[PDB]
RNA sequence: AAGACGGACCAGAGCGAAAGCAUUUGCCAAGAAUGUUUUCAUUAAUCAAGAACGAAAGUCGGAGGUUCGAAGACGAUCAGAUACCGUCGUAGUUCCGACCAUAAACGAUGCCGACUGGCGAUGCGGCGGCGUUAUUCCCAUGACCCGCCGGGCAGCUUCCGGGAAACCAAAGUCUUUGGGUUCCGGGGGGAGUAUGGUUGCAAAGCUGAAACUUAAAGGAAUUGACGGAAGGGCACCACCAGG
């Protein structure tokens, strides 16, 4: 019997995908049955900014974001707490956890 | 194990940009000096200097880089010509965004001077103005044609004019807009900018152009 | 490297981190500066308005 | 449905929204129609989903153009069926 | 921390004030003494947390009734002080725009009204 | 060579272009092209541990060494080119790459601008690593 | 320069019989959906044999080998490592003409038709509005909003009905048992083994037994116990600071 009905997110309507990596753990997954995480974070991000916004000079500019878009896969997502166990009733929900 | 010294050999050079600006002392850089026991003339004249176009205009944009390189060298001063222009790397991913259509021309255009330009674009389709979706997409035959106009209009504008006024209509985006408003009729479009210019061909035999823009 | 010897004041005793719970988050106003305030553990019982002589602001003193 | 109707004799824009043939009494809705329009100078009979053009001798090339639903038409026209 | 206040002191606190609301006072050491007259309460611990706790709820309820306890004079009082009129009813509201649909359900039960006309910006609200 | 004609007189701009990785962080200023130094001290330099070369304190010491220098040289304000380990690679800075702007800011360095300048592919050849791999 | 690869955009979204399929543009033929008082006038449904295609690895001969890398050889970690982990690197990845014919080729659910229930999306076509925005003098465009109708991938909520339950608008209309047709199963092991045939250059693929063994093999849910699975608390028989 199914534990999960979209099978980690599903592939209908879909006969085949590519596989994506994991960019922590390297291991082959395909790309819609793993997890996706978007990761918008500063440059200088909550450490260095205070005394680099402080010493800057001849300056007016809004902080630089790094955008990069990391792909986990099941083993390494579950571990590290990307996403985590949960009730089986609330696994039938697709709503996620907010940002 | 194995040092030299060499901080009191080097020689110091001030960096100019064109007249077609209005700061022109980028600042200095100290190269190694040029003599015939130790050679420095290709480590100096080879240089491509990425500055930010904020800096080098007196502003409009804190985005955006220029690629200036040496065309040549007189006395102390080194006399700079455009490479590219691009959006840095920070500016352009803000732009590309979930939940759009992300449309990309690029063209190879041959200029009225000697040079040839690779010059990439984006444009984005718009969440308009009482939409109830969330995304924003349309059929792949309208993006099709919306790539052509594109194309067509960064073509035309940069076979036409000097390079110079080529870069002088970018910076505003004169180019972008004209774009906008052919493709309005079809999808009002969101954004429109040139992402990248690759030169791929530069030959000098303009020193007459380099020393009437700067100055 | 080296920097001058700061006197900072506990302005704010923020909580208890620590495995073992035996490290006490501390807010202590500059107090040569109101600009700055910054967050460096203490090891100890903390009772407010104590002075801490911070010999670094280098290797940020944190949560654990 | 309240799931007991009985309907014999059912409302005219419940039958004319459905589709062509899924009707409860199967007869499309297209018609003809008479074309006046001003640059044709004789009486066009045109089909409502006439699919290629309708052409006449009165009009230069102004009497249809294509289209895969209705046939487009141009300036002032009429319509009639005139009884389907 | 400890020794916090378990159900046997709370309910009898609740049946006391109810029954005895005038007699109460606010004072720990009367109403010790009250409750005396009022019960039979086997320990003197017990007692002065019954006791107590009264005071520290009629402290609230003469500020009017609160939380889960209630007096039924207080009750009978808010009861007479809402008879409260908002509308009487209708305004009059005679002849003023009403939605085009809302319009024909005045028009076919024979009034009619003004109406508003035109749609600009759909969707509704948005 | 000294300073350009002061050392501390005026605003002469660098490139910092400090290359983020795991396991160290190169700090590595140059001149504004590229094509010339400006000091060479690691993030493993001042501490070689083999696994402290990117832990905030090495980091700090480092940066700090290099802005001495660099103001010794009229270099005294500089740009910043943050970058990660980049390719289709991990393309995430280290830790110790945060902690070395902080500490170069705290120098008596002077900041003009900050730019991303990472590069990133449309993920061009392979990457590292077998398909069972290193399982968690 | 070489060889490889097309992020973010990219979604329970599209297309393709399935396997599969994301840079730009052009060419070549093909397919569906839709609209359709067009045409033929029963031409159809489904299936032994027979036939088309068929990921990955492997195999034939070249190109090619950037990247990464079954084997091998090295460094660690382990009582044991030959593994995971680091390094070197082979066939291979890539590309062309041949083989091969299988994959959990998973939605574990034959194909076709009819009937039985609510609500809202979205790709796409068509139709409608004293709807918005947009362009040319306004249009006819187009994107959008609302409604309507088809055919897609799905979802949601329901004593709709089923089921052992988990689930499931089909796995419903099954004792009130029967629309059409096809395929496979008859306790568990022996076994896809033996044996003969067949196809393949090879590796392999297909058909496919028995003796004997044994009253349980199995499914699902329930409750406990336990986890070097995830959120928690509480105690100097726990830790902390210390004696």
């Amino acid at each position: 019997t199914k534990k999960r009905r979209n099978n980690g997110r599903a592939k209908k309507g879909r006969g085949h995908v590519q596989p994506i990596r994991c960019t922590n753990c390297a291991c082959c997954v395909p790309k819609d049955k793993a997890i996706k995480k978007f990761v918008i974070r500063n440059i200088v991000e909550a450490a260095a900014v205070r005394d680099i916004s402080e010493v800057s000079v001849f300056d007016a500019y809004v902080l630089p974001k790094l955008y990069v878009k990391l792909h986990y896969c099941v083993s390494c997502a579950i571990h590290s707490k990307v996403v985590r166990n949960r009730s089986r009733e609330a696994r039938k929900d697709r709503t996620p956890p907010p940002r | 194990k194995k040092v030299v010294d060499p901080f009191s050999k080097k020689d110091w050079y001030d960096v100019k940009a064109p007249a077609m600006f209005n700061i022109r002392n980028i600042g200095k850089t100290l190269v190694t000096r040029t003599q015939g026991t130790k050679i420095a003339s290709d480590g100096l004249k080879g240089r491509v200097f990425e500055v930010s176009l904020a800096d080098l205009q007196n502003d409009e944009v804190a985005f955006r880089k220029f690629k200036l390189i040496t065309e040549d060298v007189q006395g102390k001063n080194c006399l700079t010509n455009f490479h590219g222009m691009d959006l840095t790397r920070d500016k352009m991913c803000s732009m590309v965004k979930k939940w759009q259509t992300m449309i990309e021309a690029h063209v190879d255009v041959k200029t009225t001077d000697g040079y040839l330009l690779h010059l990439f674009c984006v444009g984005f389709t718009k969440k308009c103005n009482n939409q109830i979706r969330k995304t924003s997409y349309a059929q792949h035959q309208q993006v099709r044609q919306i790539r052509k106009k594109m194309m067509e209009i960064m073509t035309r504008e940069v076979q036409t004019n000097d390079l110079k006024e080529v870069v002088n209509k970018l910076i505003p985006d004169s180019i972008g807009k004209d774009i906008e408003k052919a493709c309005q009729s079809i999808y009002p479009l969101h954004d429109v900018f040139v992402r990248k210019v690759k030169m791929l061909k530069k030959p000098k035999f303009e020193l007459g152009k380099l020393m009437e823009l700067h100055g | 490297r080296v920097q001058p010897i700061k006197l900072a004041r506990v302005t704010k005793v923020l909580g208890r981190t620590g495995s073992q719970g035996q490290c006490t988050q501390v807010r202590v106003e500059f107090m040569d500066d109101t600009s700055r305030s910054i967050i460096r553990n203490v090891k100890g019982p903390v009772r407010e308005g104590d002075v801490l002589t911070l010999l670094e602001s280098e290797r940020e003193a944190r949560r654990l | 449905m309240p799931l007991a109707k009985d309907l014999l004799h059912p409302s005219p824009e419940e039958e004319k929204r459905k589709h062509k043939k899924k009707r409860l009494v199967q007869s499309p809705n297209s018609y003809f129609m008479d074309v006046k329009c001003p640059g044709c100078y004789k009486i066009t009979t045109v089909f409502s989903h006439a699919q290629t053009v309708v052409l006449c001798v009165g009009c230069s090339t102004v009497l249809c153009q294509p289209t895969g639903g209705k046939a487009r038409l141009t300036e002032g026209c009429s319509f009639r069926r005139k009884q389907h | 921390m400890g020794r916090v206040r378990t159900k046997t002191v709370k309910k009898a606190a609740r049946v006391i004030i109810e029954k005895y609301y005038t007699r109460l006072g606010n004072d720990f050491h009367t109403n010790k003494r009250v409750c005396e007259e009022i019960a039979i309460i086997p320990s003197k611990k017990l007692r002065n947390k019954i006791a107590g706790y009264v005071t520290h709820l009629m402290k609230r309820i003469q500020r009017g009734p609160v939380r889960g306890i209630s007096i039924k004079l207080q009750e009978e009082e808010r009861e007479r002080r809402d008879n409260y009129v908002p509308e009487v009813s209708a305004l009059d509201q005679e002849i003023i725009e009403v939605d085009p649909d809302t319009k024909e359900m005045l028009k076919l039960l024979d009034f009619g009204s003004l109406s508003n006309l035109q749609v600009t910006q759909p969707t509704v609200g948005m | 060579s000294l300073g350009p004609q002061v050392a501390e007189g005026e605003n002469v701009f660098g490139v910092c272009h400090i290359f983020a990785s795991f396991n160290d962080t190169f700090v590595h200023v140059t001149d504004l092209s590229g094509k010339e130094t400006i000091c060479r001290v690691t993030g493993g330099m001042k501490v070689k541990a083999d696994r402290d070369e990117s832990s905030p304190y090495a980091a700090m010491l480092a940066a700090q060494d290099v802005a001495q220098r660099c103001k010794e040289l009229g270099i005294t304000a500089l740009h910043i080119k943050l970058r990660a380990t980049g390719g289709n690679r991990t393309k995430t800075p280290g830790p110790g790459a945060q902690s070395a702007l902080r500490a170069l800011a705290r120098s008596g360095m002077k900041i003009g601008r900050i730019e991303d300048v990472t590069p990133i592919p449309s993920d061009s050849t392979r990457r590292k690593g077998g398909r069972r791999g290193r399982r968690l």
